[PDB]
RNA sequence: CGCAAUGAAGGUGAAGGCCGGCGCGCUCGCCGGCCGAGGUGGGAUCCCGAGGCCUCUCCAGUCCGCCGAGGGCGCACCACC
RNA sequence: UAUCCGGUAAAGCGAAUGAUUAGAGGUCUUGGGGCCGAAACGAUCUCAACCUAUUCUCAAACUUUAAAUGGGUAAGAAGCCCGGCUCGCUGGCGUGAGCCGGGCGUGGAAUGGAGUGCCUAGUGGGCCACUUUUGGUAAGCAGAACUGGCGCUGCGGGAUGAACCGAACGCCGGGUUAAGGCGCCCGAUGCCGACGCUCAUCAGACCCCAGAAAAGGUGUUGGUUGAUAUAGACAGCAGGACGGUGGCCAUGGAAGUCGGAAUCCGCUAAGGAGUGUGUAACAACUCACCUGCCGAAUCAACUAGCCCUGAAAAUGGAUGGCGCU
RNA sequence: GAAACCUCCCGUGGAGCAGAAGGGCAAAAGCUCGCUUGAUCUUGAUUUUCAGUACGAAUACAGACCGUGAAAGCGGGGCCU
RNA sequence: CGUUCAUAGCGACGUCGCUUUUUGAUCCUUCGAUGUCGGCUCUUCCUAUCAUUGUGAAGCAGAAUUCACCAAGCGUUGGAU
RNA sequence: GUCUACGGCCAUACCACCCUGAACGCGCCCGAUCUCGUCUGAUCUCGGAAGCUAAGCAGGGUCGGGCCUGGUUAGUACUUGGAUGGGAGACCGCCUGGGAAUACCGGGUGCUGUAGGCUU
């Protein structure tokens, strides 16, 4: 039976990479999370006040408060049979921003400029994604030269 | 790999193009297989094998059946193998008789299976070449090479054991 | 007469059979835990709301009629 | 080189049965509606769908039906979800009822949506229960084995069109 | 061999009444009825509610009907109340309604007529408007049982505020060790 | 038993708003009038309803529906303040 | 489709940590032992550790790298975009939050009716298989992971059978299948089935499975690599096998011959400073190069198929049986 | 003198940080000084074990009263487990 | 090693097996009981052959012999503790 | 072209040695009355401005080390899913998709924000 401690585990996980010692350089610390940032923890060795536990990192979540220094941060842990939205409080130097979001801001930009224009046009556009389709028909010129044959070469021993 | 009687396909493809290569080089082979949906299948472990190409990175551009040219000529055919033993890989050139290049690698795979238990999926054919009179190392194939063949049928045993199951006859083996 | 000590071994079967739901996400989540100087303030901000409310009234009233002149200009 | 397109649209027949299944398979095998042994659906490939069919390639036999393949599934069996309940196409006036607000107001109309796979695809072929096939005539190769490796599972291309025969 | 679960095919809800009284029956007959062959949605969710339990058809206030049709719009209508009208003696000025209900207790029957009130019953309100046309459909406050004060999240649960079965409330009927911080802990 | 709690106890015990005036409107203290169980989101259901849709003709034209875009009062219940 | 997380497989050790082989190079250091030195970083070696490039081989409790499978989020009306009010928070002005009031609709694929509350029994001995995996020589042993079984469950196949494969059962007719089969037992090959392989005085004969290995075999069949030979070979028989030379070390005797460093020339047609026999030691014998005869292929070394040796148990016996070439 | 003290050079930490090991740490989290008692008083929230109960241990705040620093700040015990 | 000579007989360092007449592991069966050691008595099987029949080997001259093959037909005793 | 002050990302920015630096800067530099601090005006603090780019600093250089980025290694190693595939086992081959890491060989060797100079 294992030990139950806070820490367990985390020699790799809480350890700096690489080449990646020291100070915890500086716009990390400021750059600002409001209310409702989407935001993946990502515990730090360097900072161990506000660590977050070793179940959190990795997991993203929505930003519920903000104090001084340090972000209260729901996210869903999955214990067993049931998914606790629950909510812990990171200093900040354990969390990015997670993009996963701005990609969909992105979109619903381009759309709402494909909306206003198109609008006056009258011709109406593809907002909705689509996955990748069957490639098409088409030729292909083998121009002037022939194919080249491929035969399979004969087995030899190097070792 | 299974069988039936194989026949030959050719089968070019390309790994499809990029930005950075735009128009890429086509790879051509001979690739005999019961049909095009294994033949294409076997076209791409060839080449996956050979260049970094994968059926997901290319698009085969022509797969089709290869009709021998002298169907009713016999011929002589040399054929080039790779087989896996229980212990190593090996190589082999053997070397069999017929009226057409299928023909004469399913006659292979059948020999394969039966002189070195090999099965299908552990076989790879490199070449095959029809070949002269002459550059023919298997004697099981040169004493059919003469002019004037001849020979009996000896002990010509029967079947239709069925047609008459019983009968006051004891039958005949010479002709 | 020694057991079997631990397992997980139907676990995730007897989990699935009721779901793994995901949790009620609802809108308006309570303010419980929130750094209480903030909400010493906006507990007092929504206290004078009703304080600056003939100003806002007002201020709609002339919104609404200058939408109702920029309709009119259009039609 | 003439490289014609890559297919649009493919038939998926369920080729073993609903014993010992893994969980990620069977629920997808539940999103293509094959949940009894031999049943078949019309599917729309593309990068997500073929994936899809890759996570269960050993539970199913698939691949690009001819047109009167798609003829002689709608025709002999074909059946419309109307109010949830298995009713047969006995008459357009079914068709219509459901899917006549798309412009697809007959079996005819329904068959060239599936097949040239239209816009309105999702809601012609979701109509369509999914086809009860009997047991294939003759008999298969082999259900455990790939096609390729002599069995019967995966993608056969153009051969989804003999089994679809021996089997409609 | 077909993958399905069987598990939740029967749904539970109910179809008849389960009381056996003949007059609540033939209010069925009535409405099944109705339900079946107008298009009204009220005679649907009326028919419904005939089916349900006291419990699930709990008495809708005198104070509570009045302060529903107080509200701005609904005037000159028809209250509708499967379950019964009672009294409040902590209302006073009573207005002049009109009322549906399965049953009104006395005093809040005297009290609605004195005011000019009309009172009907379901067989009436069907006759009266048989599409339910011109009706507030209200009800009681289903959580109103004190049932419910010991439904949740469990009590000695942290921030659970379930009233607890308890022999007698008193100085020394729980109260110790989990509740003050002084004994133990606290939930 | 229920209709009142909460405190170990001495005990205490569920209203608020608005308006006008008077005290310095001091987001505090006192005097007159009006409303009277707050508000947000969702809510079965009711309510209003542009507008169709025809009638054996060209228009007029009350009656009856069917639908109804749009907009409202919003039970219960839930979440939040 | 975007976007984070990871330190397992692999890989690496001319990158850290630890392990570890070899020689090059280095009075680095210095030594301990030498030999030639009175002694001398003098000359010459040496072994110690250290170092300069290299080099061999490693790691559950090492790692610069670093997969596959995998875990989060996100993919819109609770969303966007305007206008204005509230704050005892924050502040050069501004933030940030909370309020009102308008303005805008399908925002990846596939599927499916959802939500929600109360009462609640039995259970809390488990076992089995794929794969992963710890202890152990191993176990039908003990212990985890992952899914699926059996337990709760019949049915076709596996002769027999918890658990293998196929498939999951209302009561019946027709059809068709699976996995398995089709000499007879026993439904189906009573095909003019196709091509090979293999004879066993212990033949062989189908997941789980109920049985064998190293190592052998001109048994037979395929390969692979090298030869050889008309300058007529290859075997099969017949003729010589010497001298410089008791060569040198070794004497205990080795003039080819217990052993070992050597190891070339002459005559040459050609014979090794010698394969053996044997001798105290010789001798004597025996083992190339070439012919004479005969008359086309010959021969070597590997390799992998079947077969065989290897292969011993107690009641009489089991490819299921009969049998089968 | 191989080791005392002084001085110059190199030194990514190969040292040290009470203790096991792992992580973390260089104008520090090490060493040496100066001043100190935030190891003080008081509400709730949260995390970790978890049944998502307790205990212990911890995290972010908030209100007091202080410490220290030119200050920004840091500090309500021991760099973290 | 056996004067000489790897293999008549042997056989180191290594290695591959079989066996269940040793002992361990293990705990599947039996705790509403399967009588727990030895000896006597009696039958039957196995061969991994001591003798006996037929044979190959030798470092077998004879005699004595060990090594191996077919082989379990027939034997394998009397006493002292 | 380039610098100084405060920077962001933190080696394409590090290290070694070599060369070149106009003007403005930045420095070294000259002093200890006062501020401040040392065993020591070396450092620290303070008041300067005679010299000089020697050094720091910048820019460049090196078949340089290092780092960064491509190729190769290699569809190799590994690997998701599959079979009544093989094999006495150990292990291996196929199908289905995913796919690395050295050695070796190329190329690159700081970009840039705010405020202020100089080259008028
Ligand atoms: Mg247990
Ligand atoms: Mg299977
Ligand atoms: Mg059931
Ligand atoms: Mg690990
Ligand atoms: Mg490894
Ligand atoms: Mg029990
Ligand atoms: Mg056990
Ligand atoms: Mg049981
Ligand atoms: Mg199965
Ligand atoms: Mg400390
Ligand atoms: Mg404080
Ligand atoms: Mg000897
Ligand atoms: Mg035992
Ligand atoms: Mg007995
Ligand atoms: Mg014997
Ligand atoms: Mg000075
Ligand atoms: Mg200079
Ligand atoms: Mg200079
Ligand atoms: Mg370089």
């Amino acid at each position: 039976t294992n030990t139950k401690g806070k820490r367990r585990g985390t020699r790799y996980m809480f350890s700096r990479p690489f080449r990646k010692h020291g100070v915890v350089p500086l716009a990390t610390y400021m750059r600002i999370y409001k209310k409702g940032d989407i935001v993946d923890i990502k515990g730090m060795g360097t900072v161990q006040k506000g660590m977050p536990h070793k179940c959190y990192h990795g997991k993203t979540g929505r930003v519920y408060n903000v104090t001084q220094h340090a972000v209260g941060i729901v996210v869903n842990k999955q214990v067993k049979g049931k998914i606790l939205a629950k909510r812990i409080n990171v200093r900040i130097e354990h969390i990015k921003h997670s993009k996963s979001r701005d990609s969909f801001l992105k979109r619903v930009k381009e759309n709402d400029q494909k909306k206003k224009e198109a609008k006056e046009k009258g011709t109406w556009v593809q907002l909705k994604r689509q996955p990748a389709p069957p490639r098409e028909a088409h030729f292909v010129r083998t121009n002037g030269k022939e194919p080249e044959l491929l035969e399979p070469i004969p087995y030899e021993f190097m070792a | 790999k299974a069988s039936g009687t194989l026949r030959e396909y050719k089968v070019v493809g390309r790994c499809l193009p990029t930005p950075k290569c735009r128009t890429p080089p086509l790879y051509r082979m001979r690739i005999f297989a019961p049909n095009h949906v294994v033949a294409k299948s076997r076209f791409w472990y060839f080449v996956s094998q050979l260049k970094k190409m994968k059926k997901s990175s290319g698009e085969i551009v022509y797969c089709g059946q290869v009709f021998e040219k002298s169907p009713l000529r016999v011929k002589n055919f040399g054929i080039w193998l790779r087989y896996d033993s229980r212990s190593g890989t090996h190589n082999m050139y053997r070397e069999y008789r017929d009226l057409t290049t299928a023909g004469a690698v399913t006659q292979c795979y059948r020999d394969m299976g039966a002189r070195h238990r090999a099965r299908a999926h552990s076989i790879q054919i490199m070449k095959v070449e029809e070949i002269a009179a002459s550059k023919c190392r298997r004697p099981a194939v040169k004493q059919f090479h003469d002019s004037k063949i001849k020979f009996p049928l000896p002990h010509r045993v029967l079947r239709r054991q069925h047609k008459p199951r019983f009968t006051t006859k004891r039958p005949n083996t010479f002709f | 007469a020694k057991s079997k000590n631990h397992t997980t071994h139907n676990q995730s079967r007897k989990w699935h059979r009721n779901g793994i739901k995901k949790p009620r996400s609802q809108r308006y989540e309570s303010l419980k835990g929130v750094d209480p100087k903030f909400l010493r303030n906006m507990r007092f901000a929504k206290k004078h709301n009703k304080k600056g409310l003939k100003k806002m009234q007002a201020n709609n009233a002339k919104a609404m009629a200058a939408r109702a002149e920029a309709i009119k200009a259009l039609v | 080189f003439y490289v014609p397109a890559e297919p649009k649209l493919a038939f998926v027949i369920r080729i073993r049965g609903i014993n010992g299944v893994s969980p990620k398979v069977r629920k997808v095998l539940q999103l293509l509606r094959l949940r009894q042994i031999f049943n078949g659906t019309f599917v729309k490939l593309n990068k997500a769908s073929i994936n899809m069919l890759r996570i269960v390639e050993p539970y199913i036999a698939w691949g690009y039906p001819n047109l009167k393949s798609v003829n002689e599934l709608i025709y002999k069996r074909g059946y419309g979800k109307i109010n949830k309940k298995r009713i047969a196409l006995t008459d357009n006036a079914l068709i219509a009822r459901s899917l006549g607000k798309y412009g697809i107001i007959c079996m005819e109309d329904l068959i060239h949506e599936i097949y040239t796979v239209g816009k309105r695809f999702k809601e012609a072929n979701n109509f369509l229960w999914p086809f009860k096939l009997s047991s294939p005539r003759g008999g298969m190769k082999k259900k455990t084995t790939h096609f390729v490796e002599g069995e019967d599972a995966g993608n056969r291309e153009d051969q989804i069109n003999r089994l679809i025969r021996r089997m409609n | 061999g077909v993958d399905i679960r069987h598990n939740k095919d029967r749904k539970v809800r109910r179809k008849e009444p389960k009381s056996q009284d003949i007059y609540l029956r033939l209010l069925v007959k009535l409405y099944r009825f109705l339900a079946r062959r107008t298009n009204s949605t009220f005679n649907q969710v009326v028919l419904k509610r005939l089916f349900m339990s006291r419990t699930n058809r709990p008495p809708l206030s005198l104070s509570r009907m009045i302060r529903k049709m107080k509200l701005p719009g609904r005037e000159g209508k028809t209250a509708v109340v499967v379950g019964t009208i009672t009294d409040d003696v902590r209302v006073q000025e009573v207005p002049k309604l009109k009322v549906c209900a399965l049953r009104v207790s006395s005093r809040a029957r005297s009290r609605i007529l004195k005011a000019g009130g009309k009172i009907l019953t379901f067989d009436q309100l069907a006759l009266d408007s048989p599409k339910g046309c011109g009706t507030v459909l209200l009800s009681g406050p289903r959580k109103g049982r004190e049932v419910y004060r010991h439904f949740g999240k469990a009590p000695g649960t942290p921030h659970s505020h379930t009233k607890p079965y308890v022999r007698s409330k008193g100085r020394k009927f729980e109260r110790a060790r989990g509740r003050r911080a002084s004994r133990g802990y606290k939930n």
